[PDB]
RNA sequence: UAUAAUAGUAGUGUA
RNA sequence: AGUACACUACU
């Protein structure tokens, strides 16, 4: 409300200024930007009557009065006037060029964190680096921030070189860059990858290195899907010890042993967690007496058979385990269940980051790891330390084996699932860097969507609510769209076999304990519905704007700008790709098909035509074109094949001159071109494509 | 490194009292029109308990004079107007400005970095509750006492402080409301749908969070020195703090709130809830002086949610309102406005001086031609929430065309009760 | 939104289903929709998506948005243009409350606010609170009336400052060494006092 | 001359280095 | 998308002064968006436009 | 009624119209109509691979692979460096510069003109406009050759008489024999070509 | 009761003392350690930086 | 037709 | 240790 009244006051100010400049026979443009209490008023005035000093004094007096006329008042002590610099909300605009103090984000590289484990803090701190990268941070200082984040995490958990929890001597690795991030390694990936895929660039970069090293030479300059297809040819005997270790980690600790290369619809990396070694904290329960809902929870706990009704209500209505209820009954039960989690109960108690930091420093040598779950990730003790955990993990993976089938499963389930990962891998593989130039004019551009194809029409919460029941028609739902969305969700569930795996796990624990473990069933249902929620999740529509050397409009342009901006601090490069990086596909479906090279032909012949008529004499242009077509090749593909593609295509109207110069015009391209260019033409005789009308009267 | 060793290990408020005012002092010195003298005289309050603070104070004092001396060394890059876009734009990178904290020369971007980064060297949570509580209470009660004693008139014409010009306010509100509600025909439906007005209260994130909210009642048993305070204060209003989700659970479990549409319950509570109570504490920010932070009760949260959403869905339609703009997109908006002004300046100057340019291809002709001028009034408002006339907001509710008379009456009743908080 | 897509699909399917059987050929209706602001594709047919496993449309609807922005800026003031491009008519949902608040007119704050105002402004406020846009023939017949009432004072106030532009000498609050020195002296005096 | 002074010196130095790694009057005579 | 069409639309917007033709310009712009999209989609699918 | 509507474009019609035009990317299908191929940035010209094209003393393939000499701006080409043009030398017996250079475009370019704006912060705007007839690729290359080559000649007069003197010539045969007998280096190649 | 005791920031002697302290710190701390750095940040991100 | 979506905890930037 | 506007992490 206050900002709206401020906007009205600034509109009155605009009217005053426009009338005053009209009295001077000039032109004025006023663009006021109004936040809660911070204002940015930009005035451009062109006039010939009086000098600028009178105009500036008049504008300042009118600004003060217009602020006062609406009950507001300008802090003239902190209000200043500049020719160029804009400062709206801690964001600058020097002269059409955005500017922000990214250093603050850099200074949060040693900031507070959740203090859950070696990996979560590193992830949290790395965000300060990506956020700093967004605000025009040079590549080198962002790498320094990442290094400082890694150092801070290692110092927090006694993981620095030479200390007790250093894992370098316990894994087959020459340096900590080799060890996976979840196993207390350091992140090793291009800065563009770190910014885009967000800490999954470790596994992605390792797999890309493996592809670049072990694919055949003839399939070495092809798309990522084509090179992943040749994994069957690979010889696992030649794999180094570090690569075998990392591949075993990916195949067993990350993925599941029930996956097969024949799977056509599997889980995406967003549907699984990466934490492995999470220290367990023995903390005081806290008071929580004052809470009414906690008292009700305690009374329910004391009641006999009170919790079983809660748990069976939750199981019967699971959609309210990842979403919000639609009435009071669901909300009450959800709160009472949420009290059951130790993490939320510790969150309610007052927490100061310093105390957690000191506690995590102190409780590092003590056994804090529960290796039972880690062993449960692979086939089928107590609290264990970090070093022993490393030795136990290496003993467990020693007996396991790796085969071309397992590598195919890894590649299919890590890269082939997400279109964004495929696009990033293609950008890294097929990048070509061009002319280096100094960053002259920067601009803001938002991150596009890498997953263009959409299957679920409705919101994830509505789809899950319908899926818990079997009724397509739900309050606020369209029966046909809900029906097809439920069909897609059921297809996904049956393809990836989540339900069967969950039932097998709960049955195994039922047979083991001998009594029904309802809370474990709730945990499994929560995981299953989290996967389902992550699957549908139509659009995040996040607003992420980057400061880039140019303006990005499409996905490939954005990727090129990001790759060129984040390699050298002095200049930025122009990046173009050997083949079409984009791969149209869905989030959880393998992409075994590669895009055609039509765009390559288009770019090639546009380049030839324009280069010929720009830098070659008129007489020699035809001979030059013929020679290029006969004996040249663009981006590893013979230009004759590209011409054949254009000739044997449905898009021969964009290349009319090129076609006509080398015979092949055929009058048909003329007809299509004039038909597309045709419109209703008036003069009375109204003429259009085979439609002429003439009215006499 | 000498400067950084001291600033990095500065864990006292002495450098906190210097890092923030440096922005205002040096930027006002470098600016065209600024009341730097007023800021130095009345607001700049150095707190130099250490020799490093004394050194940095002298650095700032010298930097003010130097910044005044070098405001003419800022040049502009040659704009490459493509006519479809603008490339090679901004301010030239020439190392002519003098550095602030250490000898050397800096670019204007580096100069702004040196001005603005020191603020982030501060440490959060350096304050002590014992003193900041008293300071915030003092400033709040001082403002309230000044308003009680001096401010007597609500409407004026000669622009007295804490006063509103009635006719201009009403006319501007009429024009702005007309334009905004003309922009979108289905504004009421958009308000209802997006802010979840027709859905249950349990589906709103701000009503089910775990942030603090206030409870009023005889809660002496749980709080139990409180005993001496209760025995020594007759007019003591007992209060407690709880979580928002727990408060909603308690209200729903006692049948005060139901699973009916939330907007109807909000409108009912706008009448049933007569007296509003608020408590305060310290934010704990990294500035020299802390900021007061206010916690209300649940009913005030509901009514304020309704009013704020009604205002927000209209601020979304206003191009000049920027809270409605999604975060970090304000930089994009600033860039777009800047590109527009460069293009407007270029086109207007080229068109107006076309006759003079033709005549040239002469000093009197050059003088006679129209001259462009660009002005950027970066501005902050003094005590936005404290020294503000609430009554004007009544008109914004009274002139709203998307509200029924009963809804206007209930909202205005809530605002009147809020004015007696 | 896909509301046009579904109605077009329904119309095409209904009109083509009686012809499909006659020619012994199945007619599948494919509606490919693209979201202009978040460029994503929604192909209704699952068989068509099977036919084309990958789709790499990489286009940008930004120039059209810019042209619409310039057009709306050119014609923003004109109300006839706004009603020409308006969607439907001004509409209100069901009232949020079936009854008003009769004690509001007796609140001390309202009494102070009313008595602070001149009589015509009091009458305007009372008429504007009780104005119902749904009942009235025009929703803006209240805002327009008050705007026309206040237009005289508004225009006079704007013209007063437009005239005041000529009463300003070129002496604004410029910073210089003298003012900074005086401010520093005042600051050190205040600090020594405090 | 500034544009070619470095190039010529580097050319001569690299030729000297290469001929060593392998193991005036001239103008007037021509 | 074509620049010549860009100046054409810009010029016909600038010369417009009646609200009865601005609606026509807006409709033409919308049809231009659909044709651009349809042509590009046909190019992507490698089918006749 | 129904008639065979005349086709707006005929294949023989375009063949005659383009008698004057020898542009591969530009054709005129109608009397005033023009069908064109969209522009692509030349930074991708690096991605072309093929056998050398030997036209006189110029190697067009190296021009395709060249980066400095592909700029469209006339001033950036007329003010370039010999080391950039030295890459384009495949003489093999060409007597005159012009005979080699006649295999380059003779059409006018675009050049960047910069003008002041006369505002309070003074800044210049640069825009590309079509140049006059005397600013072509051949003319820019000719100016580059003559200005830079004079700087090379005056800078390689080891003998006092000049570049054309027999003694300086003899020193030249000595240097080129040394570089031919020595291992090839890009320093050696650039000196040889210059 | 007292008042917050702060050093005289505009005193010539106090500023001279602060300058002397900074000069002494720069003198002592600018000398090299005589040892190869070999730390975590360097060994792990030197190639990237 | 530039408009429908929103689990919990923690951190950061902003007013 | 609150309102809003976001972005990023973990389950
Ligand atoms: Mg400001
Ligand atoms: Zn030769």
């Amino acid at each position: 409300t206050s900002s709206y009244v401020h906007s009205c006051a600034m509109s009155v100010y605009k009217e005053i200024l426009k009338e005053a400049i009209t009295l001077l026979d000039g032109s004025i443009l006023v663009n006021s930007l109004v936040h809660s209490d911070d204002n940015q008023t930009s005035i451009t005035i062109v006039q010939d009557k009086m000098e600028n000093d009178k105009i500036i004094d008049f504008a300042m007096k009118e600004f003060e009065r217009a602020c006062l006329t609406f009950g507001c008042q300008a802090n003239m002590k902190k209000t200043y006037v500049t020719n160029c610099i804009k400062e709206f909300v801690s964001l600058f605009n020097l002269y059409g060029e955005p500017f922000s103090i990214y250093g603050r984000f850099l200074l949060t590289s040693v900031g507070d964190c959740a203090y859950i484990g070696p990996y979560e803090d590193l992830a949290s701190r790395i965000s300060s680096a990506q956020t700093a990268i967004k605000h025009g941070c040079p590549p080198s200082l962002a790498w320094v921030s990442i290094a400082i984040s890694h150092w801070m995490t290692s110092l927090t958990y006694n993981m620095l070189p030479g200390q007790s929890n250093d894992p370098i001597d316990y894994f087959p690795a020459e340096n900590r860059k080799d060890i996976p991030i979840e196993l207390n390694g350091v992140l090793d990936a291009p800065l563009s990858m770190i910014s885009t895929v967000g800490l999954e660039s470790g596994n992605l970069y390792f797999l890309i290195k493996l592809l670049s090293k072990y694919t055949p030479v003839m399939q070495k300059r092809e798309s990522v899907v084509n090179q992943i297809a040749e994994v069957k040819n690979w010889k696992v005997e030649d794999l180094t010890d570090n690569e075998i270790f990392r591949l075993k980690i990916l195949r067993y600790l990350v993925l599941d042993a029930e996956m097969d290369p024949s799977d056509i619809m599997g889980e995406t990396s967003d549907m699984r967690g990466r934490s492995i070694l999470t220290p367990r904290k023995f903390t005081t329960a806290g008071s929580l007496r004052k809470l009414y809902s906690f008292s009700k929870y305690q009374d329910r706990l004391s009641s006999p058979g009170g919790m079983v009704e809660l748990f069976t209500y939750l199981l019967e209505k699971p959609e309210l385990l990842v979403t919000k209820g639609e009435d009071m009954k669901d909300y009450m039960e959800s709160v009472i269940f949420r009290y059951n989690s130790k993490r939320f109960k510790e969150s309610l108690s007052i927490q100061n980051p310093a105390q957690l930091f000191i506690e995590q420093i102190l409780f590092s040598h003590k056994p804090v790891i529960d290796f039972s779950g880690i062993r449960d990730k692979y086939i089928n003790l107590g609290k264990v330390t970090f070093t022993e955990a490393y030795r136990l993990l290496m003993r467990d993976l020693s007996s396991l084996e790796l085969t071309n089938d397992d590598i195919q499963v890894i590649y299919s389930y890590i890269i082939l699932n997400d279109p964004m990962m495929i696009t990033i891998a293609n950008t890294h593989i097929l990048s070509i860097y061009g002319s280096p130039q100094r960053r002259m004019g920067m601009s803001c551009s938002t991150m596009p969507e890498f997953r263009n194809l959409k299957l679920i029409h409705h919101s994830p919460a509505l789809v899950l609510r319908a899926y818990s029941k079997n009724n397509p028609d739900i309050q606020g739902a369209d029966p046909t769209e809900m029906a097809r969305d439920l069909v897609h969700l059921k297809e996904f569930v049956e393809n990836t076999n989540l339900e069967e795996k969950m039932k097998v796990r709960i049955a195994m624990n039922e047979a083991e304990k001998g009594q029904r473990d309802i809370v474990f069933e709730l945990k499994e249902m929560t995981r299953f519905y989290q996967v389902c929620y992550e699957y549908v999740k139509s659009t995040e529509h996040k607003i992420k704007v980057f400061i880039l050397p140019a303006k990005s409009y499409t996905t490939t342009d954005f990727c090129s700008l990001m790759q060129g901006n984040l390699i050298k601090d002095k200049e930025w490069y122009t990046v173009h790709y050997l083949k079409q990086i984009l791969s149209g596909g869905h989030k959880a479906i393998m992409q075994h098909n590669a895009t055609s090279e039509q765009n390559i032909a288009f770019e090639c012949f546009k380049l030839i035509t324009h280069f010929a008529d720009s830098f070659i004499d008129s007489l020699s242009r035809s001979a030059f074109l013929q020679l290029i077509i006969d004996e040249f090749s663009y981006k590893d593909v013979k230009v004759s094949k590209l011409y054949d593609i254009i000739k044997n295509g449905y898009n021969r109207t964009d290349f009319i001159p090129l076609l006509f110069r080398t015979g092949d015009l055929r009058q048909a391209d003329l007809d299509k071109y004039d038909a597309m260019k045709s419109h209703e033409r008036v003069t009375l005789t109204i003429t259009g494509y085979n439609r002429s009308i003439t009215i006499i009267g | 490194m000498n400067f950084s060793i001291y600033t990095s290990l500065s864990i006292t408020k002495s450098v906190l009292s210097l890092t923030e005012p440096a922005r205002y002092m040096i930027m006002n010195s470098l600016a065209i029109s600024s009341n730097v003298k007023d800021y130095i005289a009345e607001k700049f309050s150095p707190y130099t308990k250490t020799l490093f603070s004394v050194y940095m104070t002298r650095l700032i004092k010298n930097a003010c004079f130097d910044a005044y001396d070098q405001r003419q060394r800022v040049q502009l890059r040659d704009i490459y107007l493509s006519d479809y876009d603008i490339t090679q734009k901004g301010i030239k990178d020439n190392r002519e400005l003098t550095s602030i904290w250490f000898p050397g020369s800096v670019t204007l971007k580096e100069y702004l970095t040196q001005i603005y980064l020191p603020f982030y060297f501060n440490a959060k949570g350096l304050h002590e509750k014992h003193h900041v509580m008293v300071d915030l209470a003092k400033t709040i009660l001082e403002i309230e006492c000044e308003q009680r004693e001096n401010i007597k008139e609500i409407w004026s014409t000669n622009c007295t402080k804490q006063t509103v010009n009635l006719k201009i306010l009403i006319h501007s509100l009429c024009k702005n409301l007309l334009a905004d509600t003309s922009r979108h025909n289905h504004l009421r439906n958009r308000i209802e749908n997006r802010n979840n007005f027709r859905r249950s209260i349990t589906t709103i994130s701000t009503f089910t969070s775990s942030k603090s909210c206030l409870k009023i009642g005889d809660f002496r048993k749980e709080k139990e020195n409180y005993e001496m305070l209760r025995n020594a204060m007759p007019n003591y209003t007992d209060y407690i703090s709880t979580k928002v989700f727990d408060r909603l659970y308690e209200l729903l479990d006692k049948k005060v709130l139901t699973d009916k549409p939330v907007i109807e319950q909000i409108m009912d509570m706008m009448i049933d809830h007569k007296k509003f109570y608020f408590t305060f504490f310290n934010k704990g920010q990294k500035t020299s002086k802390d900021r007061e932070i206010f916690v209300g009760e649940y009913e005030a949260k509901m009514c304020m949610y309704a009013v704020e959403r009604i205002a927000k869905e209209r601020c979304k339609l206003n191009p000049d309102e920027m809270i409605s703009e999604p975060g970090d997109g304000k930089l994009k908006v600033l860039e777009q406005k800047s590109e527009q002004e460069i293009r407007f300046l270029v086109e207007t100057t080229r068109q107006k001086n076309r006759e003079i340019d033709e005549a040239i291809e002469i000093e009197k002709l050059s003088l006679g031609k129209a001259k462009g001028l660009k002005m950027e009034i970066n501005a902050d408002m003094s005590k936005w929430s404290a020294q503000d006339v609430f009554y004007k907001y009544f008109w914004l509710i009274a002139l709203d065309p998307i509200l029924y008379p009963q809804e206007k009456e209930r909202i205005l009743y809530f605002m009147c009760n809020y004015m007696d908080k | 939104s896909n509301e046009s897509s579904v109605i077009t699909y329904d119309k095409y399917y209904e009109l083509t289903r009686d012809i499909s059987d006659r020619l012994s050929i199945p007619i599948e209706i494919v509606i490919i929709r693209i979201d202009p602001v978040s460029r994503d594709l929604h192909i209704n047919s699952d068989r068509f998506k099977e036919l084309y496993p990958t789709i790499v449309v990489d286009i940008n609807f930004n120039q059209f948005f810019d042209l619409k922005q310039l057009l709306y800026e050119k014609f923003g003031d004109d109300e006839e243009f706004l009603l020409k491009v308006a969607h439907g008519d001004f509409t209100l949902t069901a009232p949020w409350c079936k009854t008003g608040c009769p004690e509001f007119w007796k609140h001390p704050i309202y009494k102070e606010f009313k008595m602070s105002m001149p009589v015509p402004e009091r009458r305007l406020f009372e008429e504007s609170v009780k104005f119902n846009a749904y009942e009235s023939e025009r929703w803006n017949t209240n805002l327009v009336k008050i705007r026309e009432y206040t237009k005289k004072d508004y225009s006079e106030h704007i013209s007063k400052s437009a005239k005041n532009i000529f009463l300003a000498s070129g002496f604004y609050k410029q910073p210089n060494k003298n003012e900074i020195s005086e401010g520093w002296t005042l600051m050190v005096e205040r600090v020594q006092d405090q | 001359i500034p544009p070619w002074n470095v190039m010529t010196e580097n050319f001569k130095k690299k030729c000297i280095a290469l001929i060593n790694s392998k193991f005036s009057e001239f103008t007037k005579l021509m | 998308m074509d620049y010549q069409e860009y100046q054409q639309f810009l010029a016909r917007i600038n010369t417009a002064r009646d609200a009865c033709v601005a609606k026509d310009i807006d409709v033409d712009l919308l049809m231009a968006r659909k044709d651009y999209f349809g042509r590009e989609l046909c190019k992507s699918l490698n089918i006749e436009y | 009624a129904e008639v065979d509507g005349d086709q707006r474009i005929l294949i023989r019609s375009l063949d005659y119209l383009n008698n004057d035009i020898f542009s591969l990317s530009r054709i005129k299908v109608g009397l005033d109509e023009f069908a064109t191929i969209k522009k692509a940035h030349f930074s991708k010209m690096v991605s072309f691979e093929g056998p050398p094209i030997k036209t006189g003393l110029l190697d067009l393939t190296e021009l395709m692979k060249s980066q400095d000499l592909l700029n469209l701006n006339y001033d950036n080409i007329r003010n370039s460096n010999l080391i950039s043009f030295s890459k384009l030398i495949c003489c093999e017996g060409s007597d005159n510069i012009n005979d080699g250079l006649e295999f380059l475009s003779d059409d006018p370019m675009n050049f960047t003109e910069g003008e002041a704006i006369h505002s309070t912060p003074i800044f210049n705007i640069y825009y590309s406009k079509r140049g006059e007839r005397h600013m072509t690729y051949r003319n820019a290359i000719k100016l580059l050759i003559e200005r830079e080559t004079k700087i090379f000649e005056e800078a390689f007069t080891f003998s006092e008489n000049g570049f054309i003197s027999p003694e300086n010539l003899g020193c030249l045969e000595a240097v080129v024999s040394l570089i031919k007998l020595l291992k090839t280096n890009e320093w050696s190649t650039v000196i040889d070509k210059c | 009761v007292s008042k917050p005791k702060i050093l005289d920031f505009d005193d010539a002697n106090m500023y001279l003392a602060s300058l002397t302290m900074m000069e002494q710190s720069k003198k002592i701390l600018s000398k090299s350690n005589g040892l190869k750095p070999d730390n975590f940040i360097l060994n792990e991100f030197g190639s990237r930086i």
